[PDB]
RNA sequence: UUAGCUAGUAGGUGGGGUAACGGCUCACCUAGGCGACGAUCCCUAGCUGGUCUGAGAGGAUGACCAGCCACACUGGAACUGAGACACGGUCCAGACUCCUACGGGAGGCAGCAGUGGGGAAUAUUGCACAAUGGGCGCAAGCCUGAUGCAGCCAUGCCGCG
RNA sequence: UACCCGCAGAAGAAGCACCGGCUAACUCCGUGCCAGCAGCCGCGGUAAUACGGAGGGUGCAAGCGUUAAUCGGAAUUACUG
RNA sequence: AAAAUGUUCUACA
């Protein structure tokens, strides 16, 4: 607080760590689904959340969320992950990008399509 | 063939569901000419509820039945044990295991040699230890805990018997471990089949 | 003139620096391997990132000996040390892609023509 | 949670050396020099004008454009020269690629395009020296992937439909 | 080439996100703690403005969302403070 | 004097 104290040892800034470290400050990373499975959300939610254990090009082995209804992902599927935590699944800090490199778009979806990789339906 | 009806980690309603799905599978096997026999049967808090069940089937039609039932069984019923619980999707697991083993034949083969840790002239020279080997097993013992060949050979017979008995025991114990681990790998989601109501009314 | 326990240098770039002959192949009670002879080796020393690893058991062809080789005119060619080329157990083709130091004409045979071609100099 | 570091080290004399001062170097002498006002060591990093943000103070940052530095396959070295220890010079060594008659040779896109690879991701193997600038030349002119342009991309800003 | 002039004809040219609170914009249907959503608070277990579709609406618009990243909000390292 | 534990989510601007 004293000016002398600050001169001797200045205000040390709080270092902030990333909550998406496996992206290594990249908007997305390509990875391979080492396995595709379902898990249970923590309290108070209830579902099978669909997740993929994915090995990225940068070596990280992370768990990613597979959003939307239904997916075609299997093992050895090459997907993009974009980051963004799924709150009620602990330890799931990345989302799979729907419509990227192996992951299909969500079938028969009509609104918020760009969020799920769905082409504009034609009439 | 050797299905395992389990309520995974689900509550007394999942146990009741295991008891009702077991009955439903009984009825389907009977109408489809398959016989069902309970082998291991663990119950929940209530006697009519089934914590788990082990089932033996029979025939080629048994495979079709096991394929129609293996997976997650979902029961849509409001709890009869908790009045206004809210959860109504008790999930089961049905999974075949095939805990089968063959009784490898008594084809022991004996080779009698000197003993290790001799202690004496007549011992240094006599051949009294008996090394027994079970053919088509891989079990080789060496008994030398007696003064004479013949006692060692008899102990070697008993010890081959006992080592096959263990081989049986670790085999059955690994099946035990697999069967409980089934109780933790039951995804309480995508149901192979869904039954509703208090009377399992559909399939 | 190589026997069991003999340490050879490695005339290729497979990664090994030192190997030990653990078997002279091709005959019961066979004592020595000269140049051109296939020996069984265990790798005692290897570079950190090479095709072969320390403790690997594989084959090798002796290419230089300190005992030397005799020629039909009675001449002898000796080398300052013993050296071998690592070979695959089954194919008996060299593992490395580069042959270091000179080799000799006794390798001129369809089994090791690849070694002969890759060698910088053939005495 | 690196506290001690330093022997050409610090200084002096003299000789040598440099375009020039100088431990720059050498010989000898002295025993110093740096360090809590952080030396040494470790990790990270081109620096700046600036850029973004912020009311500001600050925080973050250094892509483009411009100044400076450094590097030119890796490690060294000098030569030539006003200027280099020199991207498209030399010599040596090394790794890699290639040629070979096996003796021995060749090469270096971090120039512009382009290819493969890596990657979430970043473009054409374009036109022209007409302009500006540069080298050489008395000049004409030649050369100039600088540059001017054009191609591709909503990548951004702005305008319009 | 810019630019100008003439010709034809509305022709050739609108999407993206959102609509429980924060935060501008609400209803119906489907679904029934499932499927799913989610930045946080939280939604969903039959009357869901929160899921998915539709109608409507809101915000932006040749862009719109998401992700990453920095600062801000954070007086949350405070010299200002 | 001695007296341990307790099931579950719970609705209502
Ligand atoms: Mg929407
Ligand atoms: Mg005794
Ligand atoms: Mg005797
Ligand atoms: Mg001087
Ligand atoms: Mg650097
Ligand atoms: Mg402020
Ligand atoms: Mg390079
Ligand atoms: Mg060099
Ligand atoms: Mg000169
Ligand atoms: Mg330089
Ligand atoms: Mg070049
Ligand atoms: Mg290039
Ligand atoms: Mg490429
Ligand atoms: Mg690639
Ligand atoms: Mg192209
Ligand atoms: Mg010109
Ligand atoms: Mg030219
Ligand atoms: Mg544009
Ligand atoms: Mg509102
Ligand atoms: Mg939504
Ligand atoms: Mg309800
Ligand atoms: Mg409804
Ligand atoms: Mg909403
Ligand atoms: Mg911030
Ligand atoms: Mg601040
Ligand atoms: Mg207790």
């Amino acid at each position: 607080a004293t000016v002398n104290q600050l001169v001797r040892k200045p205000r040390a800034r709080k270092v902030a760590k990333s909550n998406v470290p496996a992206l290594e400050a990249c908007p997305q990373k390509r990875g391979v689904c080492t396995r595709v499975y379902t898990t249970t959300p923590k309290k108070p939610n209830s579902a099978l959340r669909k997740v993929c254990r994915v090995r990225l090009t940068n070596g990280f082995e992370v768990t990613s969320y597979i959003g939307g209804e239904g997916h075609n992902l299997q093992e050895h599927s090459v997907i993009l992950i974009r980051g963004g935590r799924v709150k009620d699944l602990p330890g799931v800090r990345y989302h799979t990008v729907r419509g990227a490199l192996d992951c299909s778009g969500v079938k028969d979806r009509k609104q918020a399509r760009s969020k799920y990789g769905v082409k504009r339906p034609k009439a | 063939i050797l299905l395992q009806l389990s309520s995974a980690q689900g509550p007394e309603e999942c146990c009741l569901a295991v008891r009702k799905a077991l009955d439903r599978l009984i009825k389907e096997a009977t109408r489809q000419d398959v016989a069902v026999t309970v082998l291991e049967t663990e119950t929940g808090r209530y006697s009519d509820t089934l914590r788990s069940a082990l089932i033996s089937l029979d025939g080629d039609n048994a495979w079709a039945l096991s394929e129609s039932w293996c997976g997650t069984i979902q029961w849509i019923c409001p709890s009869p044990y908790r009045p206004h619980h809210g959860r109504k999707n008790w999930f089961l697991g049905i999974g075949r295991f095939t805990a089968d083993e063959q009784e490898q034949s008594d084809a022991i083969r004996y080779e009698t040699l000197r003993s290790s840790g001799p202690g004496g002239q007549h011992v240094n020279k006599t051949d009294s230890a008996v090394r027994a080997t079970h053919l088509a097993s891989g079990i080789s013992v060496k008994v030398q805990s007696e003064r004479s060949q013949h006692a060692n050979k008899r102990l070697a017979r008993l010890l081959i018997a006992w080592k096959l008995e263990q081989q049986q025991q670790e085999n059955s114990a690994a099946l035990k471990s697999q069967r409980r681990m089934f109780h933790h790998q039951i995804e309480r989601g995508n149901p192979r089949r869904t039954f509703t109501g208090m009377a399992f009314i559909e399939g | 003139m190589i026997q069991e326990q003999t340490m050879l240098n490695v005339a290729d770039n497979s990664g090994a620096r030192r190997v030990m002959c653990i078997k002279v192949l091709g005959g019961s009670h066979r004592r020595y391997a000269g140049v051109g002879d296939i020996i069984k080796i265990t790798i005692k020393e290897a570079i950190p990132r090479g095709k072969v690893k320390k403790g690997d058991v594989l084959k090798a062809v002796v290419v230089r000996t300190k005992k030397g080789v005799r020629r039909p005119d009675g001449s002898v060619i000796r080398f300052d040390g013993n050296a071998c080329v690592l070979l695959n157990n089954n194919s008996e083709q060299p593992i490395g892609t580069r042959i270091f130091g000179p080799v000799t004409r006794e390798l001129r045979s369809e089994k090791f023509m690849k070694i002969i071609s890759l060698a910088p100099e053939v005495l």
